[PDB]
């Protein structure tokens, strides 16, 4: 019911067409049944003229009537197709929408290849009850209220024996469609885990052939498969279990009226003729009511794949406080006031992290491998929300200013480089989409990003493939840079984006960096000490704990941690 | 041909459907058969005798209609889902031979589509088939045989009606083709910006192209209902039409009838008879049309698959290829050239460096040269298009790639961390490797202080990618990750990015001290950690610059001065 | 379902004390962050003290000064706040903390919260001759 509610709800802005549907539907089900009735009724008018007469009068009737009926069959499908592709893009743009809201945590802990599943599989899953399984639907009750209205016309006592096994045939469907709900979902989900492993496996499969790790990977796969094969033949076989078994209970309904009906015509109640004529008329509502059984099981199949696809539609979304406060007159004033955080939830990573930072301040943060330094950059980016603490940005705090407005004049370069399947120019382009070929060009010159923009095959219109494999990781390192500085942020981190990148590019690059950086709030990120000297105010933190503070030349006479970084470069 | 292969393990299946699928087809045509007798040799009889005698009995015949109608469904399921595992495993094989060139032929996101959308269309194919392979032409030349047995003459009328037919299923046979190929492409176009999205949703968020990527998404959806509703208006047009022309025939039985009958006077009753079976007709030419628009949705999503095991990989085992299981690590370059596309420019050109086996070799040299790209020669990633590599006096090429990859372990630059657990990741190079050799790589990598300080150790969630844990956790875990299975070859493409000065001396020095007599590469870009190396070889431009010791590289050398020169 | 009860107090002329018991549904002292809040009507909302974990964490205002005495329950779940010589200064609708927390860190005290604005119910508690 939950989903059954929820799916065909959606067809609600559409009920004006949907009584169009059924009205155009009607027509061609009171006439598609009729066709043998509408030849026997001009035989009966032309059985003594036998050839001609009024022969060639009714012959003009009975063309007409097809013509109309092939006329309205295309029409029913016309309408109804734009109908149902518009319900299937609804709740595929509902799925991708909520994605953008839905927290970060969400993507680092659920498989890529499951949401990938969840738009086109489950989709393409619901594509077939919207079409001409909701025209059958309509066609189906007509033509049983037709056939009822033509039953206790010719007999009243015997049309109820029809009638009263029937909540009995509803009653067995109703245990076959669970079933088939019941193995439908665990189809669809283990199919959701499966393509998981297909995405897994292609970024990536440099590290597969290596190891030799091929055989484990495919015998990965068998152990999915094989619990998609078993559960898939049992979820197959109840989807189309029902018509046959109907068939049994359709002929316990033949025998039924040839006893109860046979009683009547022995002791002369109601002529054989009666009977004779009544097998045929039974047989138009035996028909449609065990279509509709049918199409009952074909919904609750589309039921369990739909149950699928709210299961996102959910999951709890990133929210602005309603009264929100857009930020006017960027600077950068980075203030921090006692912040205690934990990542995994199950280890604390920070404890008391506080620090204030003047608008338009170089400032470095560096330690050992696996402190806390990535996450006070997540924690500033609002990804993973403050659970003690308070971080207020140009004076007003984290939470009351808008994440779109909060994040408007915050760029990063993250660890993990990350590349796009657009084009190089269109990369380039992030942040700033209004901005013209010379800022583009200019831009890549100062941080030596161009010497490999034009040895490119294509130059700045080249295609980029899967995370940008088409280039080295010093390469892609340096198009983020010139992606991050383009959309001119007031709030600058730059988290590793000097590690890949050779010591000889970085010090050509040293000083023009430094020259786009002044007047703005500027926090780096990296283990390579002897290009983070320059910042005003330098931050060390050892097991997510500020242990010193203070000036690079500060650092030096302390003889701290700082020291023992320096000092075993070389 | 290539189709039919995956139908041959399951034949048993394959065989039996049509034997019992005619029992199916005479009991449910034999419904008026009884239901006659229990009626007027029954009822109409007077005696009781009779009516229980058809009562009970059918019962029985239906009996026999209702188990073989359960038990055909069986059998035709199991088949399909047999037919759809067993060619899923005979794709997924060949997706795992293919390269990083492979990728821009056959998309990124194609890939995934064809693994299940593909596969599931044409399971649903098998299912169709099976159910009419000997129910359709049963009734079909077994019924053409039943209208002439009542009237011959009037069985003439059926061949007028065949040529606006026959021209109607070519039509959407050819149409269908070229149709339902753009519906396969546009299925991998929303399959790219929903993983585009996925893959590297923290970019999205730090520029605000979340609206940007909505347009993308609603663009690609658009192309996609476009495409759908083209091809599927080809079957709203020709089913009508399909009844229109079967309708023409229908008045043309009136119109032959009247002539036909007009002194016989006993032909009468079977152009009566003849259009009561016409309703027959009517209904099974609408289930015919049905599966016609499935073979034209399955066609274009057989000509994806095919292309799977027709597409050559450029990395493949050897026909001249011998077993070497010992390697000693000896590692020889010969006038190598190399280009990663046609269209690319020389990647690597004039190259000529032998390495000693058993020696820590050092490569340098700037952003976009060919370090990682050299490196990849080694354990056989890449054909060059001119000259050769040589592993222990024989070429890379002509060496089984089980013994070759089995025994050369390689680290690359961008580290990738699996879903799992830590105990299974590191089991990557040796599966067969115990809990201490496991424990002992961990602690030369210096990474084994975490794994004890979480709350589940060595079998803590693991995901996919690497940002269950930061980036030089997962660094650090790639290292020791070679070091289980033990390697005569080892390669470090940038082995320290992530990791502090402190850490850098511990695991560069802890290296050299329990691998003795190996052959490693290591990839810096810092000079004093390259001194530690026994030889260092440079390249720039594709191009060798040198080779040797650091203090002949300062005088020899004029790349690796301007390195020295730009650090102090 | 997730959500706290706050009672205590009725009207006392400014220099008497008032027992304010915060007691939580489905939640436990011995884990979970729950603090009291000085909240005004139509003002800014204050906090007075985030006690956390079972082992115990030492808070109070900086406004009034060491006089809102703290005491938690281990088996019946209830923070008691007696207000030690109550002054006309801090009247208004009063609210505890939900979620937010998890063990013991050092709560400087305002929480986020994203059902409402903070969950408990506000008590009135007037304090003016
Ligand atoms: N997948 C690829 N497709 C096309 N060209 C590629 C690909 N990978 C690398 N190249 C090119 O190969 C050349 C050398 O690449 P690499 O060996 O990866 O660089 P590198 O010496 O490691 O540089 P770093 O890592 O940035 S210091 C460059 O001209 C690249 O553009
Ligand atoms: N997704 C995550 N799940 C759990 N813990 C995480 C996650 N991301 C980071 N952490 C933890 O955060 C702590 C510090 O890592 P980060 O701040 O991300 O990186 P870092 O301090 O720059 O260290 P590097 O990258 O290794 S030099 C570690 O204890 C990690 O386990
Ligand atoms: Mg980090
Ligand atoms: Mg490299």
């Amino acid at each position: 019911t939950a989903t059954l509610r929820r799916l065909l709800g959606y067809l609600r802005p559409h009920t004006f067409t949907l009584i169009m549907v059924f009205v155009f539907v009607t027509v061609s089900s009171i006439l598609g049944v009729l066709s043998p009735y509408l030849i026997g009724k001009t035989i009966a008018v032309v059985f003594v003229p036998r050839r001609f007469d009024l022969l060639p009068r009714y012959m003009l009737i009975l063309g007409t009537i097809y013509a109309l009926t092939s006329l309205l069959f295309w029409l029913q499908g016309k309408i109804m197709l734009t109908l149902s592709q518009d319900v299937v893009f609804r709740l595929r743009k509902e799925l991708f929408e909520k994605l953008q809201r839905v927290p970060v945590g969400f993507f680092d802990r659920t498989p890529h290849g499951d949401i990938i599943s969840r738009v086109i599989n489950d989709v393409d899953n619901i594509n077939n009850v919207l079409g001409n399984s909701i025209i059958q639907f309509f066609s189906g009750i007509v033509t049983l209220a037709g056939a009822v209205i033509m039953m206790f016309r010719v007999n009243v006592i015997l049309s109820l024996v029809t009638l009263s096994i029937v909540p009995l045939t509803v009653l067995i469907t109703q245990i076959v469609s669970s079933q088939t709900r019941k193995y439908f979902y665990e189809n669809q989900r283990v199919l959701g885990q499966l393509n998981g492993i297909i995405e897994e496996d292609i970024s990536g499969l440099t590290v597969i052939k290596l190891f030799t790790r091929e055989e484990k990977e495919m015998e990965k796969f068998d152990r999915v498969n094989e619990s998609l094969r078993k559960v898939g033949t049992k979820a197959q076989i109840f989807s189309g279990v029902l018509p046959p078994l109907m068939n049994m209970v359709n002929n316990l309904g033949f025998a039924l009226i040839s006893g109860f009906g046979g009683w009547l015509a022995l002791k002369d109640i109601i002529t054989v003729g009666t009977i004779a004529t009544f097998i045929g008329y039974s047989r138009q509502f035996t028909r449609p009511l065990n279509e509709l059984s049918n199409q009952f099981n074909m919904i609750q199949m589309a039921l369990a794949s739909a149950e699928r696809i709210f299961e996102i539609l959910d999951l709890e979304e990133e929210k602005d406080d309603p009264d929100a406060v857009e930020l006017r007159e960027v600077r950068g004033e980075i203030e921090f006031k006692n912040v205690w955080f934990s990542y995994d939830k199950k280890k604390p990573v920070l404890k008391d992290i506080t620090f204030h930072i003047k608008p338009g301040q170089k400032v470095a943060l560096v330690g050992p491998t696996g402190s806390g330094k990535t996450t006070i950059v997540n924690l500033l980016m609002r990804f993973y929300d403050v659970d003690r603490g308070q971080i207020l940005v140009d004076g007003i705090d984290i939470r009351k200013i808008k994440r779109s407005s909060l994040r408007s004049s915050i760029g990063i370069v993250l660890q993990d480089t990350i590349l796009f399947s657009t084009t190089v120019k269109e990369n380039l382009k992030y942040g700033n989409p209004g901005a013209t070929d010379e800022e583009i060009k200019e831009a890549a010159k100062l941080t030596h990003s161009d010497h490999f923009i034009k040895h490119l095959p294509e130059g700045y219109e080249t295609v980029l493939t899967d995370n940008g494999e088409d280039l080295s990781q010093g390469q892609r390192q340096l198009l983020a840079i010139t992606r991050a500085f383009l959309a001119n942020p007031k709030i600058l981190i730059l988290d590793a984006a000097t590690s890949n990148v050779d010591t000889k590019t970085e010090k050509s690059i040293q000083a023009a960096m430094w020259k786009l950086m002044e007047g703005k709030t500027s926090i780096i990120i990296a283990h390579r000490l002897n290009t983070i000297k320059n910042a005003d105010l330098i931050i060390v933190l050892r097991d997510g704990e500020i242990v010193e503070m203070g000036k690079h030349d500060e650092l030096i006479q302390k003889r701290g941690f700082y020291y023992e970084l320096f000092t075993s470069q070389y | 041909k290539t189709l039919a292969r995956y139908l041959k393990p399951y034949w048993i299946f394959a065989v039996l459907a049509p034997l019992f699928m005619v029992v199916e087809v005479i009991c449910d045509l034999s419904q008026p058969t009884l239901l006659a007798r229990i009626v007027a040799e029954g009822i109409a009889r007077g005696d009781f005798s009779l009516v229980l005698k058809t009562g009970i009995l059918m019962l029985i015949v239906a009996l026999i209609g209702a188990v073989g109608g359960i038990g055909c469904t069986v059998f035709a399921s199991y088949a399909s889902q047999n037919f759809g595992a067993d060619l899923r495993r005979d794709l997924f094989r060949k997706v795992l031979s293919f390269s990083i060139s492979n990728v821009n032929r056959f998309h990124t996101s194609s890939l995934i589509t064809r693994l299940t959308n593909d596969v599931t269309q044409l399971q649903n194919l098998v299912m169709m088939l099976l159910r009419i392979v000997v129910r359709a032409p049963l009734l079909f030349v077994g019924g053409i045989v039943m209208a002439v047995s009542i009237n011959v003459k009037l069985s003439s009328v059926l061949i007028f009606l065949i040529p606006p037919i026959v021209l109607l299923f070519v039509w959407l046979t050819k149409k269908g083709n070229p149709l339902f190929r753009k519906i396969q492409e546009s299925t991998d176009e929303v399959n790219r910006v929903v993983r585009e999205n996925l893959l590297g949703v923290r970019v999205v968020r730090a520029f605000r192209r979340e609206e940007y990527e909505n347009e993308n998404f609603r663009k690609a959806n658009e192309s996609l209902r476009r495409s759908i509703i083209s091809a599927f208006s080809l079957i709203v047009f020709a089913l009508p039409l399909f009844i229109f022309i079967v309708n023409m025939g229908m008045i043309a039985v009136l119109w032959f009838g009247g002539v036909l009958v007009r002194n016989n006077q006993m032909e009468i009753g079977s152009i009566m008879a003849y259009t009561n079976y016409l309703m027959q007709i009517m209904f099974s030419l609408m289930m015919i049309g049905n599966i016609l628009n499935f073979i034209v949705r399955a066609s274009a999503s057989a000509k994806r698959v095919l292309e799977v095991l027709n597409e050559k990989p450029a990395i493949e085992e050897a026909d001249n290829a011998l077993a070497l299981p010992n390697v000693e690590g000896s590692v020889s370059f010969e006038n190598v050239e190399f280009r990663y596309f046609e269209n690319t420019d020389p990647v690597l050109s004039g190259v000529n460096f032998s390495v000693k086996p058993g020696s820590l070799v050092a490569v340098l040299g700037e952003t976009g040269s060919g370090k990682s790209t050299l490196m990849n020669l080694i354990p056989r990633l890449i054909d060059p298009e001119r000259g050769r590599v040589e592993v222990d006096e024989l070429d890379v090429r002509t060496v089984k790639l089980k013994d070759l990859r089995g025994h050369i372990s390689a680290v690359p630059q961008e580290t990738v961390l699996f879903s799992g657990t830590i105990k299974e990741n590191l089991k990557w190079g040796r599966e067969d490797a115990t809990d201490d050799e496991i424990v002992e790589a961990a602690k030369i990598a210096q990474i084994h202080d975490f794994i004890i300080s979480l709350p589940e150790g060595y079998d803590s969630r693991v995901e996919r990618g690497g940002r269950n844990f930061s980036g030089g956790q997962k660094q650090r875990l790639s290292i020791a990750r070679a070091l289980v299975k033990k390697p005569k070859v080892l390669i470090l493409d940038d082995c320290t990015s992530s990791v502090d000065p402190i850490t850098e001396k511990r695991i560069l020095d802890g290296l050299k001290r329990y691998t003795k007599g190996c052959t490693t590469f290591i990839i810096t870009q810092k000079i004093p950690t390259a001194l530690l190396a026994d030889k260092i070889l440079v390249l720039h431009e594709g191009k060798v610059a040198g080779f040797g010791t650091h203090k002949e590289l300062l005088e020899h050398c004029k790349p690796y001065r301007e390195i020295y020169e730009s650090q102090f | 379902q997730g959500q706290l009860v706050e009672s205590g107090g009725g009207l006392v002329q400014p220099g008497g004390s008032l027992r304010l018991s915060c007691a939580a549904s489905g939640f436990t002292l011995d884990y979970y962050a729950i603090g009291w809040f000085r909240q005004a009507p139509g003002k800014e909302r204050e906090g007075v003290s985030c006690i956390s974990n079972s082992g115990g964490s030492t808070k109070y205002a900086d406004s009034v000064k060491g006089r809102f005495t703290i005491s938690r329950d281990k088996a019946k779940n209830t923070v008691y706040l007696q207000m030690n010589s109550l002054k006309p200064e801090d009247t208004g609708v009063y609210y505890c903390a939900a979620d937010r927390g998890y063990s013991e860190y050092d709560l400087p005290c305002d929480l986020v919260i994203y059902g409402m604005d903070y969950w408990g119910k506000g008590t009135p508690v007037t304090v003016s001759a």
